[PDB]
RNA sequence: CCCGUCGCUCCUACCGAUUGAAUGAUCCGGUGAAAUGUUCGGAUCGCGGUCGCGAGAAGUCCAUUGAACCUUAUCAUUUAGAGGAAGGAGAAGUCGUAACAAGGUUUCCGUAGGUGAACCUGCGGAAGGAUCAUUG
RNA sequence: ACUCCGCCGGCACCUUAUGAGAAAUCAAAGUUUUUGGGUUCCGGGGGGAGUAUGGUCGCAAGGCUGAAACUUAAAGGAA
RNA sequence: CGCGGUAAUUCCAGCUCCAAUAGCGUAAUUUAAGUUGUUGCAGUUAAAAAGCUCGUAGUUGGACUUUGUGUUACUUUGAAGAAAUUAGAGUGCUCAAAGCAAGCCUACGCUCUGUAUACAUUAGCAUGGGAUAACAUUAUAGGA
RNA sequence: UACCUGGUUGAUCCUGCCAGUAGUCAUAUGCUUGUCUCAAAGAUUAAGCCAUGCAUGUGUAAGUAUGAACAAAUAGACUGUGAAACUGCGAAUGGCUCAUUAAAUCAGUUAUAGUUUGUUUGAUGGUUACUCGGAUAACCGUAGUAAUUCUAGAGCUAAUACGUGCACCCCGAAAGGGAUGCAUUUAUUAGAUAGCGAUGAUUCAUGAUAACUCGACGGAUCGCACGGCCGCCGGCGACGCAUCAUUCAAAUUUCUGCCCUAUCAACUUUCGAUGGUAGGAUAGUGGCCUACCAUGGUGGUGACGGGUGACGGAGAAUUAGGGUUCGAUUCCGGAGAGGGAGCCUGAGAAACGGCUACCACAUCCAAGGAAGGCAGCAGGCGCGCAAAUUACCCAAUCCUGACACGGGGAGGUAGUGACAAUAAAUAACAAUACCGGG
């Protein structure tokens, strides 16, 4: 099957390598997951070397995404793949791979923001909410996309390896970089 | 694998480089007939053994006299020559090992000592006595004429207790003749 | 090979076992255990080749299956159990108790012990690190793991382990001036005072050891085992006391023995 | 003493029309078993309240790995060949006499032409020449 | 211009062996079994043969590179 | 190399003698071979100096610096290094090739019995030495 | 033993080779052969083809007995032994061979801060439950087929089989609630200094926090012994699950090192060649693979290609020294199982005394099908100059399983055996006759 050996490669000088042994099981590869965004979740269990387990996600719809500046992580629905640095064909096929830029539902984070800062984007409770409002700062670029209900996010997990699609909300100069790539 | 394959074995003689040198043929036949040897092979293995001893001494003599290996193995070689009666306590130097000859080794043979101690009438009579189980070195019967006697063992050479010449009953020739005489 | 080798050819066995080359095609394959297979002495060798209690491979199994042999205070029934340096072997029926120590020629010697001294052993500390829940632990070179060790204990130190309480009674820091034994290499079995430590970043650390008679020899840190603080070891040593004699000196003793004996 | 053609026998190798042949390998291309992943499929079984839930075979779809076979091409090795032609060997063939003496035209090198054959001739060179020598 | 003494460089010659060499002979062809200053090319019995083949150069003549099968107990150097 | 052509020391035989001897003859490779030459060969005439010169890589390069954190080679010592084989210590398997045993006395046993040691290119690792040698460097000192 | 001798001439001194001389753990063959010890043996040509038999199975007091099994007893679940069968484990070691393979294998030397690792050993696993459910084997009895450890249906019943299941922070009218074992995935945060661990060196070990997963995890198991409290409590073991360390190992990997050939001088790169970025895949690093980008990489210090009657090494023969030649074969490493490819199971295999396919060979058939892999041991054919018994045994060495006990063509024993090696008979003595010397 798929093999990760170097025997089929050319030498650094350019000469060929004559085969001196058959393929080994301990140097195999496997078919890519090609995880897609779909509400029909499907993750198949793969037995790997040592009797260990890998989770190969064929279809996913939700992910665990973290708002780094706010230090809050929420499970949210994945809406769309918008950018992929490796292959633009993975964008129109809606493939979920590590480091792909996706849009996630902003609703779970809005609820936390309202519950935490008391703002939309009980005597002892109002005492602390206003206290936390003193040091409240929200990026203009990050707030502008709360109106549409979608947040740009980057997948930080490997769905074909762990079976999950987790990530973090884009912000700072990383958000500026990617939103300029989408400005066409 | 067979364990017997690990048993060592070696050669005990080399044939001459020049097969028909009249001088050598004359000298070798004189030693063969003097010491009652079976063939030239018995003389060639003694020369082979002597060459090994001399070669060891030459290597030691080429080293510094303060070299620990020179001191340790040199003493062992001298001790070995003394224990067989080849060297004397007054010849405790490696240079005297280089002066050894074939006659020195042939004089330590059991065949030679059985003859020169008076037990046998001729060097050829000693040969037959040894192979016929009439001699013993201490308590052990020895039927090998090439047995190299040690100085500490030379005084214990005597007839075997089972021999007609050492207290045993008469052989089968006298016994049959006695039986025939009795029948008369 | 497609996996693990289960056989040990006799000529490939460690030389310090002193197995005769024509005794058979195979040697006992040491089982997995606290000590490495090249630095151990399987119980079958001890019971049959060293102590002569067993005459055959079969008889060693009979002895062990009666639960008559203990290693580090616990009964062992595995014929190829890898007993190693500082291990305490006890045989209650014979009232015997030995400690596995190297003689000055690099071979394991069954050093008979007194009943009092057979209640502990020395172990060399491999490393100290935090485990799960931030609990510190240390592991040794005999496969043991001790949780909540004294904070002063560090790598390469020696700990005195009580075989009954299974706790660290005392430890010796690895430092210049202590008496150590060499547990590997050319100088295996030699005892001396650690005189110097030469560190080389990224490379092995060399230690210079001086014998009681002034003979100095070097070796790698991994082959050193501290035996005591200062100059007195915490364990009983064999007759040689780690003093390696020259072949000339050894021959001198042998010659004198024949004159007297 | 000795050179070559020619003539006879045998042995080794070479050239050679045959778009020679055989065998093996490799590249590209074509076709493509099986397996695996995917898609669809839902025989059948079980479990709940004649509708749900779960499991799921055959088969099917796309992809991957890819044997195998079939081309053209290339390479490798072996081998046939009318005829041409080289060398060597083979007691005591034919024709001369070229090399050895100044060998009867001193020999030899390079090159060119010519002749049954060795060889001959032209031009330049060498002595390994048959001259170490003309202040005559 | 010629005569005499000398220095450096060059083409050579003559005598000689304390040298070398199989010798002829050589003042280098010497300072080599008492074997080593540096470096390039190149030979390994006689033939087959500077031939066959492939490559390369040339208008050609040919040049450069360059085998094997097989054959033979000598061929050869100096005296 | 030669023997045999009517007086064969050489063929076929007998006899006798010779060599090795339970072995000996016949049909790739080492030695001999200083006929592959690093040690250590040849090239005037025996086989062998390119017709001549230039020329890059390669190889080889004068003398000089203390006697009385530039980088390397070299040398010294050490560490690490499978066994078996080789060398070698001990040991009377009856000797031997071997083997790794055994020995001591006569008790309910002993010698902690022995099962040494050396060698092991090159490369790598680590100390000491700094002659010889290689590379790098130097004057608008970016100097100490 | 640091050695030479014959051969060119009428004779001489040379060059030079031919021939002789000696060895080979070096093969074959010829003739010959009494004894002791030791001992190689279908590698060379054909990794050619194989009849037959055997070479891997496995049971403890301790997973599961209702044999319609045996033995001994005599209103009880069982509890003497135990075939069969399920379950568990092993069969990835060993043995064989040298075909392919020339910086590759391999050797010494490194690295994993770049990974996986059944087992062993050590440590560590939170503050209906007096015990759940449905199946199935053996057995039983209807069978099919020419036929195979080929196969269908029916009736029963077990489990350590299978499927289940008791088992600090945030919100906040400080009540209450959420999360709260271990593991999994992502993000934020601490991991100082010179309370606070390690390294030559790590945002490392490890901690805290926010969530996440539709998590084979966190014991529905077995033997023995009976005791102590007044139903309660409790001993010593077996087996099993998870985590870390350890051990047994592998995978990949650093540096240096390999024979002949230039009548092989350029090679590599569209379809990965060299490197970069982002992914995918993998136990994990890596053009290992994909997308995009750059134009690199190697070479007279011999790349690339070709040859090898080339597995590499430890080593073997011969050796004054230097050297030459050999290295299929018992130790180590690698590789293969007629040729390729693919794969399941599993901790571990691209396994072949496992499976699937193709190709090549070839067996049985009632012609509808079915079963094949001796470069394991012995044996046969063929090939050849060239190589043994279709033997006995697990007693030794050791390996393996549930196991003190079973099994082992591994291994040993004997047979054949002038491969090779060791010791060593085939006469000794005396008197006569004969013949010498001092
Ligand atoms: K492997
Ligand atoms: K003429
Ligand atoms: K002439
Ligand atoms: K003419
Ligand atoms: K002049
Ligand atoms: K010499
Ligand atoms: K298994
Ligand atoms: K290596
Ligand atoms: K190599
Ligand atoms: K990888
Ligand atoms: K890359
Ligand atoms: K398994
Ligand atoms: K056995
Ligand atoms: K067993
Ligand atoms: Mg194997
Ligand atoms: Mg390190
Ligand atoms: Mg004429
Ligand atoms: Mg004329
Ligand atoms: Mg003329
Ligand atoms: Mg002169
Ligand atoms: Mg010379
Ligand atoms: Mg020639
Ligand atoms: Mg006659
Ligand atoms: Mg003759
Ligand atoms: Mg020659
Ligand atoms: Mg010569
Ligand atoms: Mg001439
Ligand atoms: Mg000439
Ligand atoms: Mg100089
Ligand atoms: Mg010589
Ligand atoms: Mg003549
Ligand atoms: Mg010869
Ligand atoms: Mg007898
Ligand atoms: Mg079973
Ligand atoms: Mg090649
Ligand atoms: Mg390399
Ligand atoms: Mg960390
Ligand atoms: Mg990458
Ligand atoms: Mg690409
Ligand atoms: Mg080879
Ligand atoms: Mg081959
Ligand atoms: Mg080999
Ligand atoms: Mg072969
Ligand atoms: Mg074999
Ligand atoms: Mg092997
Ligand atoms: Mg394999
Ligand atoms: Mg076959
Ligand atoms: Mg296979
Ligand atoms: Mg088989
Ligand atoms: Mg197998
Ligand atoms: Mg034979
Ligand atoms: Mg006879």
């Amino acid at each position: 099957g798929i093999s990760r050996d170097s025997m089929h490669k050319r030498r650094a000088t350019g000469g060929k390598k004559k085969s001196w042994r058959k393929k080994r099981k301990y140097e195999l590869g496997r078919q890519p997951a090609n995880t897609k965004i779909s509400s029909n979740k499907t993750v198949r269990r793969i037995r790997v070397r040592g009797g260990n387990v890998k989770w190969r996600a064929l279809r996913l719809d939700t992910g665990n995404f973290s708002w780094g500046s706010e230090a809050v992580t929420r499970k949210t629905r994945i809406l769309d793949v918008v950018y992929n640095a490796s292959n633009n064909e993975l964008v129109r096929t809606q493939t979920l791979v590590k480091s792909a830029i996706v849009q996630v539902d902003a609703a779970p984070f809005k609820q936390w923001y309202l519950q935490h800062y008391g703002i939309d984007i009980s005597n002892h409770v109002v005492r602390k909410i206003e206290n936390r409002q003193a040091d409240r700062k929200l990026d203009s670029h990050l707030e502008e996309q709360f109106a549409s209900g979608r947040l740009l996010a980057c997948i930080s997990s490997r769905p074909g390896q762990c079976g999950r699609a987790d990530g973090y909300i884009l912000e700072g100069k990383e958000l500026e970089f990617y939103m300029k790539k989408l400005q066409k | 694998v067979h364990v017997s394959f690990y048993r060592n074995y070696g050669k005990t003689f080399k044939k001459p480089r020049r097969p028909y040198e009249k001088e050598r043929l004359d000298a070798e036949l004189k030693l063969v007939g003097e010491y009652g040897l079976r063939c030239k092979r018995e003389l060639w293995r003694v020369q082979y053994a002597l060459s090994r001893i001399r070669n060891a001494a030459r290597m030691l003599l080429t080293l510094d006299e303060k070299d620990p290996r020179r001191i340790f193995e040199g003493e062992a070689l001298l001790r070995r020559m003394n224990r067989y009666g080849l060297l004397d306590e007054s010849q405790n130097k490696l240079d005297y090992v280089l002066a050894l000859t074939v006659e020195n080794f042939l004089e330590r043979r059991l065949q030679t000592l059985v003859f020169k101690t008076g037990m046998a009438k001729s060097i050829h009579h000693a040969r037959v006595l040894i192979r016929q189980r009439h001699i013993r070195v201490g308590r052990q019967v020895v039927n090998v004429a090439s047995f190299m006697v040690r100085v500490d063992s030379q005084k214990h050479i005597d007839f075997s207790l089972t021999s007609p010449f050492g207290g045993g009953r008469p052989g089968r020739v006298k016994r049959k003749n006695q039986k025939s005489a009795a029948k008369k | 090979a497609r996996g693990l080798k289960k056989h040990l050819k006799r000529l490939n066995a460690p030389k310090h076992w002193m197995l005769d080359k024509l005794g058979g095609a195979f040697a006992p394959k040491p089982s997995s255990g606290p000590h490495k297979s090249r630095e151990c002495l399987p119980l079958v060798i001890i019971l049959r080749n060293r102590l002569k209690y067993a005459l055959t491979y079969r008889e060693v199994i009979s002895i062990l299956m009666q639960r008559q042999v203990m290693v580090d205070g616990k009964v062992r029934t595995d014929k190829t159990y890898p007993a190693g340096f500082m291990d305490v072997v006890t045989i209650p029926k014979t009232n015997e108790s030995f400690r596995l120590l190297y003689d000055t020629k690099g071979r394991f010697r069954l050093h008979s012990l007194r009943d009092e001294e057979a209640k502990f052993k020395l172990c060399k500390v491999r490393s100290v690190q935090f485990g799960q829940k931030g609990i510190p632990y240390l592991n040794t070179y005999d496969g043991r793991t001790i949780r909540y060790p004294d904070p002063l204990i560090k790598a390469n130190d020696t700990i005195k382990l009580d075989l009954d309480s299974n706790k660290i009674v005392d430890f010796i820091k690895f430092d210049v001036g202590n008496v150590v034994m060499v547990t590997g290499g050319r100088n295996r079995g030699r005892v001396g005072i650690l005189k110097n430590r030469e560190k080389h970043k990224g490379s092995f650390e060399t230690v210079h050891i001086q014998d009681s008679q002034g003979h100095e020899f070097a070796t790698r840190l991994g082959n050193v085992f501290t035996l005591g603080k200062g100059s007195k070891p915490w364990v009983s040593l064999p007759k040689g006391k780690g003093i390696k004699l020259s072949i000339i000196e050894e021959a001198r003793k042998r010659m004198a023995a024949q004159s007297a004996t």
